[PDB]
């Protein structure tokens, strides 16, 4: 029979396992025989500190680099505010050891765990790159709990060497299988920020992860948006239980917050998944997620049903993390197809926006050809559009199967005039739904104001498989 | 401003 970590603060993890089921059900998958032997995981950020008691026995260099001074040694820079704690907590939601008297235990707490110290400086496009980059042939998982400014008025993602590096990682990475990255949504709740207007959040090529408090509500700090595909626990008010974890300068810490907490649990999930099926490739990672995470009483507004039965929010996607089913699904999974592409012009002629405008297309996908979809995964709508005030603008995107995804929220500050220049919005929305048929896009101006512009590029563009 | 934040 299993016997659960000693450790001494494993009783207050109350995320891992319980009886009143508000858990990630890992004991269900650590029982099962799984805690993450063999799998490697790298955390991306501000260093990592080598020598904690609850990481040395974990620790691989192999999966570790300082880019910021360009050296091997990722050891966090000391300062009198711990400013450089950041990347030590999020190690030890992963892989912090077990059975040893020392703070808690990580969720794959037998895996192998490093860090890319490069938040520590000026974070330029190289330096990202670099990082994404690092020993994909040894490297499994990518965790980064970082990204553009949530001020609620940034249009931004990943340059030209950085979204290279992703195209190689899914390619080339883990021996052809392809490099697995997971990334926080976003921090920005209360500035209204929307986690489609992040291109590493909105990329095909990441796992966003959002956040649910323990008594299972929408967070203060949470981003809503259609390219958030499943969530974990975080924290939520002071009555409210938070995230135990390794500190710095060899401590524990009971109070780890935020959307920066939830992506470490994700990746130790996704490692235990690997270790029941190393064979997986990249997007067969996305759809065991899909089709095993639990909506079951988290509370939102925006519950819908879509075109293949499966329940959808804009706070949680298809919902909480589920390790016990993760790694039972996976062990006789099929690999998926090829995947196909299929790009589709939408627009004769310019069209102006005004209070609002509808734009109707019957497609084909692809019949008769060899990029032929009927079984959708990722869609995109890719926009060029002139606006006066960007933030007035709301966008929808409704599919053949009926289902309504949230493009673009409104959002109060962003008063930029610069439009969107093809821009890709994503939804996971219509996952497993034929995409056959009539696709409505739905732009409108969501104040009084008279507002003007140009909507001039509307490409759609659908990934999948036909079996 | 930073370029990215924590
Ligand atoms: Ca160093
Ligand atoms: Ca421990
Ligand atoms: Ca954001
Ligand atoms: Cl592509
Ligand atoms: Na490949
Ligand atoms: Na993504
Ligand atoms: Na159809």
């Amino acid at each position: 029979v299993y016997q659960e970590p000693t450790d001494p603060k494993f009783p207050q993890q109350w995320y891992l396992s319980g009886v009143t089921q508000r858990d990630l059900n890992v004991k269900a998958a650590w029982a099962q025989g799984y805690t993450g032997h063999g799998i490697v995981v790298s955390i991306l950020d501000d260093g990592i500190e080598k020598n904690h008691p609850d990481l040395a026995g974990n620790y691989d260099p192999g999966a570790s680099f300082d880019v910021n001074d360009q050296d091997p040694d990722p050891q966090p820079r000391y300062t009198q505010m711990n400013d450089n704690r950041h990347g030590t907590r999020c190690a030890g939601e992963v892989a912090a050891v077990a059975n040893n008297g020392v703070c808690g235990v990580g969720v794959a707490y037998n895996a192998r765990i490093g860090g890319v110290r490069m938040l520590d400086g000026e974070v330029t496009d190289a330096v990202e790159a670099r990082s994404l980059g690092l020993n994909p042939n040894h490297i499994h998982i990518y965790s980064a709990s970082w990204g553009p400014e949530d001020d609620g008025k940034t249009v931004d993602g990943p340059a030209r060497l950085a979204e290279e590096a992703f195209f190689r990682g899914v390619s080339q990475g883990r021996g052809g299988l392809g490099s697995i990255f997971v990334w926080a949504s976003g921090n920005g709740g209360r500035e209204h920020d929307s986690c489609n207007c992040d291109g590493y959040t909105n990329s095909i090529y990441t796992l966003s992860i959002s956040s649910a408090t323990q008594f299972g509500n929408v967070p203060w700090y949470s981003e809503a948006c259609s390219s958030t595909l499943a969530t974990t626990y975080s924290s939520g008010n002071q009555n409210e239980k938070q995230i135990v974890t390794t500190d710095l300068r060899q401590k524990c810490t009971e109070s780890h917050t935020g959307t920066s907490a939830s992506a470490p649990l994700a990746a130790g999930i996704i490692a235990l998944t690997l270790e029941a099926n190393k064979n997986l490739t990249w997007r067969d990672m996305q759809h065991l997620v899909v089709q095993t995470s639990k909506p079951a009483h988290l509370n939102a507004n925006d519950w819908a049903t879509n075109g293949v039965g499966r329940k959808v929010s804009h706070s949680y996607g298809y919902g909480l993390l589920d390790a016990g089913a993760m790694v039972a699904l996976a062990q006789n999974w099929t690999t998926v197809a090829p995947q196909r592409k299929c790009i589709i012009d939408i627009l004769t002629e310019p069209k102006d926006i005004g209070k609002r405008l509808e734009v109707r297309k019957t497609v084909t996908a692809c019949l008769g050809e060899p990029n032929h979809i009927t079984r959708l995964e990722h869609a995109q709508a890719r926009l060029t559009l002139s606006y006066n005030r960007r933030g007035d603008l709301a966008i929808h995107l409704v599919s053949p199967m009926g289902t309504r995804s949230t493009l673009l929220a409104a959002r109060p500050h962003d008063y930029s005039a610069d439009g969107f220049n093809d821009w890709a919005f994503m939804t996971t929305h219509s996952w497993d739904e034929d995409p056959s048929g009539e696709w409505v896009l739905e732009i409108e101006n969501t104040s009084e104001a008279n507002n003007y512009g140009t909507l001039t590029k509307f490409t759609l563009v659908l990934y999948g498989t036909a079996s | 401003r930073r370029r990215r934040k924590r």
